[PDB]
Protein backbone atom coordinates (compact mmCIF):
# COMPACT_ATOMS: atom_id res chain seq x y z
CA UNK A 1 0.00 0.00 0.00
CA UNK A 2 2.99 2.66 0.27
CA UNK A 3 2.13 3.88 -3.35
CA UNK A 4 5.35 5.33 -5.61
CA UNK A 5 4.70 8.83 -4.25
CA UNK A 6 4.73 7.79 -0.69
CA UNK A 7 8.48 6.19 -1.37
CA UNK A 8 9.43 9.12 -3.45
CA UNK A 9 8.44 11.35 -0.80
CA UNK A 10 10.30 10.04 2.22
CA UNK A 11 13.41 9.46 -0.25
CA UNK A 12 13.18 13.00 -0.64
CA UNK A 13 12.74 14.02 3.13
CA UNK A 14 15.50 11.42 4.13
CA UNK A 15 18.11 13.05 1.79
CA UNK A 16 17.19 16.54 3.15
CA UNK A 17 17.64 15.69 6.05
CA UNK A 18 21.12 14.17 5.49
CA UNK A 19 22.25 16.97 4.00
CA UNK A 20 21.00 19.63 6.85
CA UNK A 21 22.19 17.40 9.62
CA UNK A 22 26.33 16.62 9.94
CA UNK A 23 26.43 14.04 12.98
CA UNK A 24 30.19 14.82 13.08
CA UNK A 25 29.44 18.28 14.65
CA UNK A 26 32.24 19.80 12.59
CA UNK A 27 30.76 23.69 12.28
CA UNK A 28 30.28 23.81 16.55
CA UNK A 29 33.90 24.86 17.04
CA UNK A 30 32.73 28.06 14.81
CA UNK A 31 30.39 29.36 17.45
CA UNK A 32 31.30 31.40 20.32
CA UNK A 33 32.88 29.21 22.86
CA UNK A 34 31.07 27.51 25.53
CA UNK A 35 31.77 28.84 29.09
CA UNK A 36 30.70 26.74 32.27
CA UNK A 37 32.94 27.58 35.09
CA UNK A 38 25.54 35.60 34.76
CA UNK A 39 24.04 33.79 31.44
CA UNK A 40 27.60 32.13 30.21
CA UNK A 41 26.09 29.66 27.53
CA UNK A 42 23.91 31.94 26.28
CA UNK A 43 26.88 32.88 23.68
CA UNK A 44 27.62 29.99 22.64
CA UNK A 45 24.20 28.41 22.13
CA UNK A 46 21.97 31.38 20.87
CA UNK A 47 25.14 30.35 17.72
CA UNK A 48 23.84 27.10 18.07
CA UNK A 49 20.08 27.84 18.02
CA UNK A 50 21.31 30.67 14.65
CA UNK A 51 22.97 28.03 12.64
CA UNK A 52 20.13 25.18 13.62
CA UNK A 53 17.54 27.44 11.88
CA UNK A 54 19.26 27.77 8.47
CA UNK A 55 19.39 23.88 9.26
CA UNK A 56 15.81 23.57 9.46
CA UNK A 57 15.11 26.40 6.44
CA UNK A 58 17.26 24.40 4.15
CA UNK A 59 15.04 21.37 5.24
CA UNK A 60 11.48 23.05 4.83
CA UNK A 61 12.76 23.97 1.47
CA UNK A 62 13.25 20.21 0.18
CA UNK A 63 10.03 18.98 1.50
CA UNK A 64 7.44 18.06 -1.12
CA UNK A 65 4.49 20.85 -2.13
CA UNK A 66 6.49 23.56 0.05
CA UNK A 67 7.17 25.44 -2.19
CA UNK A 68 3.82 26.04 -4.32
CA UNK A 69 2.97 27.85 -1.05
CA UNK A 70 3.68 31.77 -1.25
CA UNK A 71 6.77 33.31 0.54
CA UNK A 72 4.39 34.99 2.98
CA UNK A 73 2.96 31.72 3.86
CA UNK A 74 6.76 30.56 3.92
CA UNK A 75 7.33 33.10 6.29
CA UNK A 76 4.08 32.06 8.43
CA UNK A 77 5.32 28.34 8.80
CA UNK A 78 9.12 28.63 9.61
CA UNK A 79 8.77 31.61 12.33
CA UNK A 80 5.83 29.02 14.06
CA UNK A 81 7.61 25.84 13.68
CA UNK A 82 11.41 26.98 14.09
CA UNK A 83 11.98 26.71 18.05
CA UNK A 84 9.52 23.16 17.76
CA UNK A 85 12.13 21.57 14.87
CA UNK A 86 14.82 22.27 16.63
CA UNK A 87 13.71 20.68 19.67
CA UNK A 88 12.76 17.72 17.45
CA UNK A 89 16.10 17.41 15.82
CA UNK A 90 18.04 17.52 18.71
CA UNK A 91 16.36 14.69 20.21
CA UNK A 92 19.41 12.51 17.84
CA UNK A 93 22.23 13.61 19.91
CA UNK A 94 20.35 13.51 22.99
CA UNK A 95 21.54 10.46 25.42
CA UNK A 96 19.42 9.00 27.85
CA UNK A 97 22.11 7.79 29.95
CA UNK A 98 23.67 11.01 31.49
CA UNK A 99 20.22 12.91 30.39
CA UNK A 100 22.81 15.33 28.18
CA UNK A 101 22.86 16.40 24.29
CA UNK A 102 26.19 15.00 23.47
CA UNK A 103 27.32 16.82 20.20
CA UNK A 104 30.72 15.13 20.04
CA UNK A 105 33.28 16.31 22.83
CA UNK A 106 32.81 17.66 26.44
CA UNK A 107 32.67 21.09 25.42
CA UNK A 108 29.99 20.24 23.29
CA UNK A 109 27.76 17.61 25.60
CA UNK A 110 25.24 20.44 26.99
CA UNK A 111 22.95 18.96 30.23
CA UNK A 112 20.04 21.01 32.41
CA UNK A 113 22.37 23.13 33.78
CA UNK A 114 23.89 24.01 30.44
CA UNK A 115 19.96 25.38 29.09
CA UNK A 116 19.93 27.29 32.37
CA UNK A 117 23.08 28.92 32.16
CA UNK A 118 21.33 30.38 28.79
CA UNK A 119 18.69 31.95 30.99
CA UNK A 120 15.56 29.38 30.74
CA UNK A 121 14.33 28.18 33.78
CA UNK A 122 12.80 24.39 34.29
CA UNK A 123 9.29 25.71 33.53
CA UNK A 124 10.83 25.27 30.15
CA UNK A 125 13.39 22.58 30.92
CA UNK A 126 11.67 19.96 32.99
CA UNK A 127 8.70 19.44 30.15
CA UNK A 128 11.76 19.71 27.51
CA UNK A 129 13.41 16.93 29.23
CA UNK A 130 10.39 14.61 29.22
CA UNK A 131 9.40 15.29 26.39
CA UNK A 132 13.24 14.17 24.94
CA UNK A 133 12.61 11.20 26.79
CA UNK A 134 9.47 10.04 25.36
CA UNK A 135 10.21 10.80 22.01
CA UNK A 136 13.37 8.48 22.57
CA UNK A 137 11.51 5.80 23.68
CA UNK A 138 9.39 5.93 20.97
CA UNK A 139 12.31 4.51 19.45
CA UNK A 140 11.25 6.13 15.69
CA UNK A 141 12.67 5.14 12.19
CA UNK A 142 14.85 7.58 10.86
CA UNK A 143 12.14 7.72 8.16
CA UNK A 144 9.74 8.81 10.80
CA UNK A 145 11.47 11.00 12.15
CA UNK A 146 11.71 13.09 9.09
CA UNK A 147 7.86 12.57 8.44
CA UNK A 148 7.72 14.54 11.70
CA UNK A 149 9.21 17.34 10.88
CA UNK A 150 8.23 17.75 8.09
CA UNK A 151 4.06 17.50 9.08
CA UNK A 152 5.32 19.76 12.19
CA UNK A 153 6.39 22.51 9.68
CA UNK A 154 3.23 22.35 7.53
CA UNK A 155 0.79 22.87 9.80
CA UNK A 156 -2.64 24.26 8.81
CA UNK A 157 -3.57 26.17 12.32
CA UNK A 158 -0.65 28.40 12.92
CA UNK A 159 -1.52 31.99 13.05
CA UNK A 160 -1.79 33.98 10.26
CA UNK A 161 -1.69 31.47 7.69
CA UNK A 162 -3.26 32.61 4.15
CA UNK A 163 -4.41 29.62 2.62
CA UNK A 164 -4.93 27.07 4.61
CA UNK A 165 -6.48 24.95 2.08
CA UNK A 166 -3.22 24.95 0.77
CA UNK A 167 -1.59 24.13 3.77
CA UNK A 168 -4.10 21.52 4.87
CA UNK A 169 -3.81 19.52 1.69
CA UNK A 170 -0.06 19.36 1.51
CA UNK A 171 0.33 18.02 5.49
CA UNK A 172 -2.49 15.52 4.64
CA UNK A 173 -0.01 13.84 1.67
CA UNK A 174 2.39 13.74 4.25
CA UNK A 175 0.58 12.67 7.23
CA UNK A 176 -0.85 9.51 4.43
CA UNK A 177 2.49 8.96 4.17
CA UNK A 178 3.40 8.40 7.68
CA UNK A 179 0.48 6.30 8.38
CA UNK A 180 0.89 4.21 5.55
CA UNK A 181 4.53 4.04 6.29
CA UNK A 182 3.78 3.06 10.01
CA UNK A 183 1.19 0.27 9.17
CA UNK A 184 3.60 -1.18 5.79
CA UNK A 185 6.94 -1.17 7.46
CA UNK A 186 6.61 -1.35 11.19
CA UNK A 187 5.72 -4.26 12.61
CA UNK A 188 3.37 -4.29 16.02
CA UNK A 189 3.94 -4.20 19.00
CA UNK A 190 6.18 -1.00 18.53
CA UNK A 191 3.51 0.31 15.97
CA UNK A 192 0.53 0.41 18.28
CA UNK A 193 -1.36 3.74 18.65
CA UNK A 194 2.19 5.08 17.02
CA UNK A 195 0.59 7.42 14.69
CA UNK A 196 -1.53 8.90 17.65
CA UNK A 197 1.58 9.00 19.66
CA UNK A 198 3.52 11.34 17.00
CA UNK A 199 0.38 13.64 17.03
CA UNK A 200 0.84 13.68 20.89
CA UNK A 201 4.20 14.87 20.72
CA UNK A 202 3.61 17.55 18.34
CA UNK A 203 1.20 18.78 20.90
CA UNK A 204 4.10 18.41 23.59
CA UNK A 205 5.86 21.11 21.05
CA UNK A 206 2.86 23.58 20.75
CA UNK A 207 2.92 24.02 24.50
CA UNK A 208 7.03 24.22 24.62
CA UNK A 209 6.98 26.81 21.48
CA UNK A 210 4.35 28.70 24.09
CA UNK A 211 6.72 28.71 26.87
CA UNK A 212 10.00 29.27 24.93
CA UNK A 213 8.35 32.28 23.50
CA UNK A 214 7.46 33.56 26.95
CA UNK A 215 10.81 33.38 28.85
CA UNK A 216 12.68 34.60 25.27
CA UNK A 217 10.10 37.67 25.39
CA UNK A 218 11.29 38.03 29.29
CA UNK A 219 15.13 37.43 27.98
CA UNK A 220 15.28 39.67 24.89
CA UNK A 221 13.14 42.65 26.81
CA UNK A 222 16.93 43.25 28.19
CA UNK A 223 18.84 44.66 25.83
CA UNK A 224 22.25 43.63 27.83
CA UNK A 225 20.65 40.37 26.63
CA UNK A 226 19.76 41.39 22.82
CA UNK A 227 22.87 42.26 22.50
CA UNK A 228 24.42 37.98 22.68
CA UNK A 229 21.61 37.23 20.43
CA UNK A 230 22.13 37.33 16.90
CA UNK A 231 20.17 38.89 13.77
CA UNK A 232 18.51 35.80 12.61
CA UNK A 233 17.13 34.69 15.87
CA UNK A 234 15.97 38.34 16.18
CA UNK A 235 14.33 38.07 13.04
CA UNK A 236 12.71 35.00 13.72
CA UNK A 237 11.92 34.88 17.46
CA UNK A 238 11.36 38.66 17.46
CA UNK A 239 12.31 42.25 18.35
CA UNK B 1 9.67 42.84 7.36
CA UNK B 2 11.98 39.19 7.23
CA UNK B 3 14.71 39.89 5.08
CA UNK B 4 17.04 36.59 6.44
CA UNK B 5 14.30 34.70 6.31
CA UNK B 6 13.02 35.59 2.52
CA UNK B 7 16.98 35.99 1.50
CA UNK B 8 17.32 31.57 3.16
CA UNK B 9 14.04 30.58 1.62
CA UNK B 10 15.68 31.22 -2.08
O1 LIG C 1 24.01 20.10 11.27
C1 LIG C 1 24.37 19.74 12.43
O2 LIG C 1 25.58 19.88 12.78
C2 LIG C 1 23.37 19.12 13.42
C3 LIG C 1 23.35 19.94 14.74
C4 LIG C 1 22.70 19.08 15.85
C5 LIG C 1 21.87 20.00 16.78
O3 LIG C 1 22.53 20.06 18.03
C6 LIG C 1 21.69 20.70 18.98
C7 LIG C 1 20.90 21.80 18.61
C8 LIG C 1 20.09 22.42 19.57
C9 LIG C 1 20.07 21.94 20.89
C10 LIG C 1 19.20 22.57 21.96
B1 LIG C 1 18.45 21.49 23.05
B2 LIG C 1 16.92 22.25 23.49
B3 LIG C 1 18.32 22.37 24.57
B4 LIG C 1 17.30 23.77 24.29
B5 LIG C 1 16.78 23.77 22.59
B6 LIG C 1 17.50 22.35 21.82
B7 LIG C 1 18.24 23.94 21.59
B8 LIG C 1 19.64 24.06 22.67
B9 LIG C 1 19.77 22.55 23.57
B10 LIG C 1 19.06 23.97 24.35
C11 LIG C 1 18.12 24.69 23.12
C12 LIG C 1 17.95 26.20 23.16
C13 LIG C 1 19.06 27.03 23.40
C14 LIG C 1 18.90 28.42 23.43
C15 LIG C 1 17.64 29.00 23.23
C16 LIG C 1 17.42 30.55 23.24
O4 LIG C 1 16.14 30.83 23.74
C17 LIG C 1 18.47 31.27 24.12
F1 LIG C 1 19.70 31.22 23.53
F2 LIG C 1 18.54 30.68 25.35
F3 LIG C 1 18.12 32.58 24.28
C18 LIG C 1 17.48 31.09 21.80
F4 LIG C 1 17.46 32.46 21.80
F5 LIG C 1 16.39 30.64 21.09
F6 LIG C 1 18.62 30.65 21.19
C19 LIG C 1 16.53 28.17 22.99
C20 LIG C 1 16.69 26.77 22.96
C21 LIG C 1 20.85 20.84 21.25
C22 LIG C 1 21.66 20.22 20.29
Amino acid sequence: KLSEEQQHIIAILLDAHHKTYDPTYADFRDFRPPVRMPLSMLPHLADLVSYSIQKVIGFAKMIPGFRDLTSDDQIVLLKSSAIEVIMLRSNQSFTMDDMSWDCGSQDYKYDVTDVSKAGHTLELIEPLIKFQVGLKKLNLHEEEHVLLMAICIVSPDRPGVQDAKLVEAIQDRLSNTLQTYIRCRHPPPGSHQLYAKMIQKLADLRSLNEEHSKQYRSLSFQPENSMKLTPLVLEVFGN
Amino acid sequence: NHPMLMNLLK
